[PDB]
């Protein structure tokens, strides 16, 4: 419609104007010394026209202008505002050009970590690590930000943020065929959850989450891990889970397959299951 | 004599595992010699000692009817101290089994 050609048109005169404008910007400077108002009426000039080419569903044009301002900017010592410029860039750039956004995104974290925000840090972090798991199969990075940004927080003290960050790395990390840090991570997390009141209820499904976990790496001591949950929780034994990795153990103790494929079969039509849990019944199924 | 602390470990062979015998590595023990394995204080296991070489160095293996009767694990940590019989006393003279069907 109207919207594309006019924004294009208007954008790129309001962008001519502004390269106008800097360019004579150095002869002002240098015959009258006008200070740095030319320069913010430049920035200005230069937001206006990423503002428009957002508008314009020019995306790639409208993080290169933010780009330039948060440059332009910056060279005027107000760290604040090219940080917020680049934040800018990233979340435009995210979708046009994922690497800019990459860079831009962490130019913000290391401005907003220099004045100790760590909070602003820890948000980058995670929408890097977002952004690298949903674009990229770069599953180390996605980690490494995850890890980053729940210390972050831990050293915050904000809890309940860094307990999400941490099962998803385990769940990842089990994905990886990496067992004793997923492990570890849910019973840490589970013993984290017992004594909230709230959260009590679904401590049950990470002790199972956990034990389903332990049952790759030999079956004794999976039966240990029961044993101990059991012990442990023993509200946990009330749940369906207990019964359900008992009758497994006991169908793999005879190697009765079809006897768990029944009881598999069986639990998903109850309920549908998810392809992580599908993933590791089937492979604990071919032992 | 004194006892060491070493890893559990599976059996090697079925033929040992058979003889009832945990398997171990010469450069730490011998055929024939008994041993006390203790995991806990309050649960001390007499075995006897049969080589095979297969037997990675500071890991003992047993048989699955051992790790059923003793608990024990793969990877599990134990003590293994060298024991020997009181032949005056503990010889075996007679001896009740009760014989089942291992292979329903």
């Amino acid at each position: 419609g109207m919207d594309t050609s006019g924004k294009q048109a208007e954008a790129m005169a309001l962008l001519a104007e502004a390269e106008r404008k800097v360019k004579n910007s150095q002869s002002f400077f240098s015959g009258l010394f006008g200070g740095s108002s030319k320069i913010e009426e430049a920035c200005e000039i230069y937001a206006r026209a990423a503002n428009m080419f957002k508008m314009a569903k020019n995306w790639s044009a409208a993080g290169n202008a933010f780009c330039q301002a948060a440059q332009l900017h910056l060279q005027l010592q107000s760290k604040h505002d090219a940080a917020t410029c680049f934040v800018d860039a990233g979340n435009a750039f995210k979708k046009a050009d994922p690497q800019e956004a990459i860079n831009c995104l962490m130019r913000a974290i290391e401005i907003y970590t220099d004045m100790g925000r760590f909070t602003i840090a820890a948000k980058h972090h995670i929408s890097i690590a977002e952004i690298y798991e949903t674009e990229l199969v770069d599953v180390e990075k996605a980690i490494a930000h995850y890890e980053q940004s729940a210390d972050y927080y831990k050293g915050e003290e904000s809890n309940s943020s860094a307990n999400k960050c941490l099962l998803k790395v385990a769940g990842y990390a089990a994905q990886l065929e990496q067992y004793q840090k997923a492990i570890d991570i849910y019973e840490q997390v589970g013993t984290s959850a017992m004594d909230s009141p709230l959260l009590k209820y679904s401590a049950k499904d990470y002790f199972f989450k956990a034990a389903l976990c332990h049952f790759c790496i030999d079956m004794l001591n999976a039966k240990l891990a029961v044993q101990k949950y059991e012990e442990l929780f023993p509200a946990f034994s009330d749940s369906r889970e207990c019964k359900l990795m008992k009758k497994l153990l006991e169908a793999h103790e005879e190697q009765n397959v079809d006897s768990y494929t029944e009881s598999v079969k069986e639990y998903d039509s109850i309920s549908r299951l998810d392809q992580w849990l599908t993933t590791m019944l089937l492979r604990i199924k071919k032992t | 004599m004194a006892g060491r602390s070493m890893q559990a470990a599976r059996c090697p062979t079925d033929e040992l595992s058979l003889s009832n015998c945990a398997v171990v590595s010469e450069k730490d023990y011998q055929s024939g010699q008994h041993v006390i394995v203790r995991t806990s204080p309050n649960h001390k296991y007499i075995f006897t000692l049969r080589t095979h070489p297969s037997v990675v160095p500071g890991s003992v293996a047993f048989s699955l009817p051992q790790r059923k009767w003793a608990g024990l694990s793969i990877g599990q940590e134990i003590e293994v101290a060298l024991y020997s019989f009181d032949k005056a006393k503990q010889c075996i003279g007679t001896m009740t089994i009760e014989i089942d069907f291992l292979q329903k």
